[PDB]
């Protein structure tokens, strides 16, 4: 507001409290990363193929 | 129906027994009064606010035959106030019933002028997600200014 011919602005404090659970979730994945597997089948040579 | 600036003075002068069937207090008391009415309107331009009075233009002598520009609903209030202001010229004192009438009329006048401004949101106040500030409107947070 003007406040006697000035432009003082409202104080806007920021206390970030929504990031803790997000960090917990991200740490959960970075601990156990998981990737592709390529399971074999029922055949004479599928084992070596999967390897 | 158009309301001159002298009808008001008739109302004062015969509301306290100086005009009804006696002399018109000489033409001097009319000019003195009309100046009083002009100055009282000028003052009223502050506290009660504007009510539509028409002032003189450059020249002096507002004159009793000029149109006041007031609605007929305000004449009792204006008259009682100006009687209260002029009573001391003739060294008189008002009676309680006159004071009660003046207060009644003044209250009626001020009832017809209220605004009750009403407050607006601050400007750092959020507007909720239910208002859909993305697509329907814009500018999350109220403007609170304009």
């Amino acid at each position: 507001t003007k406040l006697d011919e000035q432009f003082e602005k409202y104080p806007k404090f920021e206390i970030n409290k929504v990031a803790t659970e997000l960090n917990r979730i991200i740490a959960e994945y970075r601990n156990n990363r998981i990737t592709v597997k390529f399971r074999p089948g029922d055949r004479e040579a599928s084992e070596e193929l999967a390897n | 129906l158009t309301k001159g600036e002298i009808v008001l003075f008739a109302l004062r002068k015969f509301a306290i027994a100086s005009n009804a069937s006696l002399t018109d207090v000489e033409p001097q008391s009319i000019e003195d009064g009309v100046n009083d009415l002009e100055d009282m309107m000028s003052e009223w331009m502050i506290n009660p606010g504007d009510i539509g009075y028409a002032f003189a233009t450059g020249d002096e002598q507002p004159l009793p035959d000029d149109e006041s520009g007031l609605p007929r609903k305000y004449k009792h209030a204006v008259g009682y106030q100006l009687l209260l202001r002029m009573l001391s010229d003739y060294s008189l004192e008002p009676t309680p019933q006159v004071l009660s009438n003046a207060q009644r009329s003044y209250d009626a006048l001020m009832t017809d002028t209220l605004v009750v401004p009403s407050m607006r949101r601050r400007g750092d106040f959020p507007v909720g997600q239910g208002n859909k500030y993305d697509v329907f409107t814009s500018d999350r947070y109220y403007p609170g200014d304009l």
